[PDB]
């Protein structure tokens, strides 16, 4: 049969302008929008955006890719998109995408007889995804891929969901050490700017944190060196020395934590839930050590109270972190 | 989602000077711009200026331009709309609206996803 | 330093003609653009970074820009969202540069980013005034 | 995730034809892939990693796929030399996957990648093994110097943090907990029991400084012999 | 390698509700999603819902959408399908499968590589 | 903005020399370069030297090359100009400019955004 | 350069068992892989099978397969070669060569730069 077909296409081609839509001056192109997704590969709080991969299939309908004769949907070479009309469909958040390249350019035609268009593409984006990091590390976020074309107005396109809420597959695949996936949500919207009004559809995710990680290198060091300082309170006064090493080291890893664990973010102005935990955490050693030197400048004047500092301090200081854990924890879960 | 309202609205007399307060509740973060908009008895709604999340920028209409002034308080969850030297041409409805973060220019009311009903403002 | 033009799904630019013969060429552009800083009233200090517009090959006899709107030319600057910044004000010029080859046509779009300090306070200065 | 055909000196890409009408296509292609990693029993672990071939846009009612010469489809394993891992077997595996748009034929090369644990004594284990080994010096030093005594309790329960942090900053910021964290979670139990026992024995120092001179003579044997044993039963278990 | 067995399954009144089970043992790792399907006497197999590995993403049929829910517990290699408002039409053989990391779409048993032998459900 | 003053200006005999200074203040870091320009009875205004903000780069015209040094002490925001071996072709009122960052080449006085009134020179 | 030595070849019975090494000294790091060939009487040179300079990743040809193992003891600078279940078709001398890193394929001789004069085996 294969004569008769690279006839029916290149007269599919013949005389056919790419620089025109489908029904040029006529109503506007109903685009069928379908995502598959591969996976989410990262996700960064440090330059709040993250890397997604997907498969960003299009339907629509080219009168002028009408075959009557042949029965059957026609995959052509991927190379045939070059010489048709394609939509100008962009990712209106998205700081760098690519589409994948090897073996060939990632991207499918399938004609069919009733002149309908599927045209697929394999797309990895980096899109931006501001992140209200006020809750961290129990906080959770909204992440959007928002599509739009981007020349063509309302009056030349349109966009739809292919398949309503069913259009978007693989949120079950993505698979982040670090987030769940919660949710996710599909949205369709006209959008106005100052050349006119475009078609947008808007594909959202909410990522619940696991906090695992943080616990392990962030709390755990905060809780372990709050308890470490409380444990000079057994020592005898008089040694001074002793009981300043457990005072100034303390002290000195407790700043160390709330540096290093500021580091992993980007230089946001506000304090997370984390750096409140940690700076009450400061108090809890800078504090104790301040209780020693109280004891030490009584410990010789009046020796009995200086030891009954001790005692006290050897039960308030750990109830008190106690609680405040117990209501810290309650208020951020 | 978010829910947004007014305060402030009255009689002025012409030259004169109210505050209008918009307090803002729920996911404020998702929506960081806030815009005013008025809409007089006859006329069509009209943009008069909107503020940033960082409240660091602003823009208004050209009519409202030197005689009004919008500011932020995220403190408080809340914008404020002051306008002095108030004209009869001013007198309408004021509304305060949320918009989302990529939902394209300023000036237009479709953008906007949550609204306050209004406050009257009469000169 | 570096510009590029976004490529997906297609090269990320319009063309709109009019009757007129009027043409209307939209490109999306990401630019990471030289913004000397004087730092000496850092972390306290706000910076003045610019985003100068000319044509490369075409002279005043050629070529003229002029910002479309005036005033208004320019939008977006309420969205931008920066952590560490924030937009205090921004300028649009027109001028006219002398080089060797000739005259060209410039604009010079500016901001002024005035640096927010809550870092810095818990990061060096609660550190230094603790460790006082 | 990104690959690309090398271009030097000119595309890396060869077309052989046969008067058979036979095409032989050839491309040197090098690809990053991703490979989700089963950190469990890090870094006593083995990983699973896949080359997924499949085509973009031709069904199985256009195209086939086949492993050409079967098990013999697949050389240069032997020549794969990775300093951290080693290549324990490999496997070829053919199928048909159905999408929503049809369905395509995909090839699986995967391989098992054995992880050698050299570098991880050396930066871990042994930091780690040694930093326990000096805490329980202290025990061997008179009670009364009350600072010496807490200057070993303090510097080795830091040193067992910051192990602890360093050993977790190479990974991913996985939830669970790596065979290595436990090693490194209990060397910590050890290293702040060893300062929690010099507390309790300063404790006694004067009220009944007998017993406080036979919590050292107990702990001096008691905590290398548990820590000995913890060693013989973790490593057991992890190999 | 993985094994999977299932359990819970009996007889029940209509409108009642049932919880069924499925424990897995061996590479559960290589094989993240799990899958529910039924087979009625007559017709074919049809797909029920599935869960993801971190257990945070679902999905479900339309006709089992709303009255079913599919739970994980990593912790005992376990998936959870409770049903509720029971109908006659549920009643089927209810089958476990886990599928491959990179193995398709999920309403297609073909992807699946390993089931378990199914409990019977009559309503 | 910046604002620029001259001194040194003078009667001076032929073969002698004259050191001229230009005091700056406000915004210097925003115009680096630092320019003289001459200006005769009758000719046109002529390019004599400029420095750079490091001071360490300079550059001369022709005419006055070997016989002038331009040198910058940032210290005390003020550039000079050391004359020495005049002609009484150099006679003229010597300017001085600052240019912006990016306003392209030196001898051009149109890129230059701020002048002072300049200080006369006779021989 | 790299030299080879082999042993353990003699006489034995049909379904019997045999192990040849190879002890290597020099630059063994430049030539990691190590093969094994076999030259029957009349034959030509034939591929028994290789193994890594890891030592975790082996190969050997389908006659010889199931019934051979190769094993590599770094430690010792040494190849092992155990043959069990022997034939009267595996009698040949055996010999022992080691590849350069990029030498391409592993099943010609050609590609090995160093050899070993051989060990007779007969069965
Ligand atoms: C870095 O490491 C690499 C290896 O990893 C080193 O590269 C090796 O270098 C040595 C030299 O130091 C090379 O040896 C030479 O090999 C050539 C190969 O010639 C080829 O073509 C010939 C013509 O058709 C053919 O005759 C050859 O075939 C014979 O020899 C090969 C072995 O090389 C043998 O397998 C065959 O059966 C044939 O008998 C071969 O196909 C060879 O011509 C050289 O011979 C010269 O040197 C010998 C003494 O060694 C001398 O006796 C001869 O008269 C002659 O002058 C020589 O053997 C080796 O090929 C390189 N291997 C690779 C993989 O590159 C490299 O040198 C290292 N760097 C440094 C700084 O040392
Ligand atoms: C991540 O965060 C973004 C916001 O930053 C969320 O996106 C918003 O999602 C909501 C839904 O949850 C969207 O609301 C929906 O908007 C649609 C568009 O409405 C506009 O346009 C129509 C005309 O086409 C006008 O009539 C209308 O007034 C609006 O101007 C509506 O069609 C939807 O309506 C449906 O639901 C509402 C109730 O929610 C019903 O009253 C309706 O009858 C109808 O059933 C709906 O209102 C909103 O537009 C989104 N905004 C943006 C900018 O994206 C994501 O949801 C969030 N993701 C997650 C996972 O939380
Ligand atoms: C960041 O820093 C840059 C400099 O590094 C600043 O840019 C300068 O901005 C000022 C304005 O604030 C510019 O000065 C203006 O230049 C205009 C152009 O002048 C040239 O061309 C006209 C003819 O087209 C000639 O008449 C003139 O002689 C020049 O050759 C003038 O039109 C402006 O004058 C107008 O405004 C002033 C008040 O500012 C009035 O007094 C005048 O009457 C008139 O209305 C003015 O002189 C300057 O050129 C800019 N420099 C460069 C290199 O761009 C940014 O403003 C600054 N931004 C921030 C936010 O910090
Ligand atoms: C790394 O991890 C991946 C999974 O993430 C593992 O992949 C699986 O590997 C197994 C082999 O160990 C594969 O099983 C094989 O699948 C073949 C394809 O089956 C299709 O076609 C047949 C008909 O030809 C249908 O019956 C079937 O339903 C499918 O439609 C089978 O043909 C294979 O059968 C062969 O082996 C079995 C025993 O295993 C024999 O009984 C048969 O006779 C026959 O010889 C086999 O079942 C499985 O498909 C892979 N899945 C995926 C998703 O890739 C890797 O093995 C693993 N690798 C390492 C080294 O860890
Ligand atoms: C072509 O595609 C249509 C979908 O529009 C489908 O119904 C039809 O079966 C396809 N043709 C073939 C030969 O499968």
């Amino acid at each position: 049969n294969m004569s008769f077909v690279k006839e029916t296409v290149d007269k599919l081609l013949k005389g056919y302008d790419i620089r025109l839509r489908p029904d040029f001056g006529g109503p506007p192109v109903c685009v069928g929008m379908n995502i598959d997704i591969a996976s989410i590969d990262m996700v960064s709080e440090v330059n709040m955006d993250y890397t997604l991969t997907m498969y960003f299939q299009q339907y629509w309908r080219d009168k002028r890719l009408a075959y009557s004769g042949i029965p059957l949907n026609l995959t052509l070479d991927n190379r045939v998109a070059d010489q048709l009309w394609v939509p100008d469909t962009y990712f209106l958040n998205d700081k760098k995408s690519f589409v994948h390249g090897v073996t060939v350019k990632n991207r499918m035609i399938r004609l069919h007889p009733d002149g309908t268009v599927l045209y697929g593409l394999r797309i990895t984006t980096t899109a931006a995804c501001m992140m209200d990091l006020r809750r961290y590390p129990l906080d959770e976020q909204n992440c959007t891929l928002e599509i739009e074309s981007y020349g063509y107005t309302t009056d030349d396109i349109e966009f739809y969901w292919r398949g309503g809420d069913k259009a978007v597959t693989g949120v079950e695949r993505i698979e982040l050490p670090q987030f769940s996936i919660v949710e996710h949500r599909l949205v369709s919207r006209n959008v106005v700017f100052a050349t006119g009004a475009y078609p947008r559809l808007s594909l959202s995710f909410r990522l619940k944190r696991n906090i695992g990680y943080f616990v392990i290198q962030t709390y755990l060091p905060c809780i372990m060196t709050v308890i470490l300082s409380q444990v000079s309170f057994w020592l005898n006064r008089e040694s001074v020395p002793a009981r300043t090493v457990f005072g100034v080291t303390t002290v000195l890893t407790m700043t160390t934590l709330s540096i290093s664990a500021r580091n992993s973010l980007p230089k946001v102005a506000y304090a997370t839930a984390m750096d409140w935990f940690i700076a009450v955490c400061y108090a809890f050693v800078f504090s104790a050590l301040i209780e020693f030197a109280t004891v030490n400048y009584f410990t010789k004047s009046q020796p009995a109270r200086a030891a009954k500092i001790d005692k006290m301090s050897r039960i308030v200081f750990p109830i008190l972190f106690g609680t405040f854990n117990l209501v810290y924890w309650a208020t951020y879960l | 989602q978010v829910q947004l309202q007014e305060s402030g609205g009255g009689l002025v007399q012409a030259g004169g000077s109210l505050r209008l307060s918009c307090a803002a509740s729920g996911h404020t973060f998702n929506y960081p711009i806030m815009g005013w908009f008025r809409q007089a008895p006859g006329k069509e709604r009209e943009f008069v200026g909107a503020i940033s999340w960082s409240g660091g920028s602003t823009s208004y209409a050209d009519s409202v331009k030197d005689r009004f002034t919008i500011s932020r308080d995220n403190a408080k969850n809340t914008v404020y709309l002051e306008m002095n030297n108030l004209k009869p041409e001013d007198t309408a409805v004021y509304y305060c609206a949320a918009k989302g973060r990529y939902s394209g220019g300023l000036y237009y009311p479709t953008n906007y996803d949550y609204w306050g009903q209004g406050t009257q403002v009469t000169v």
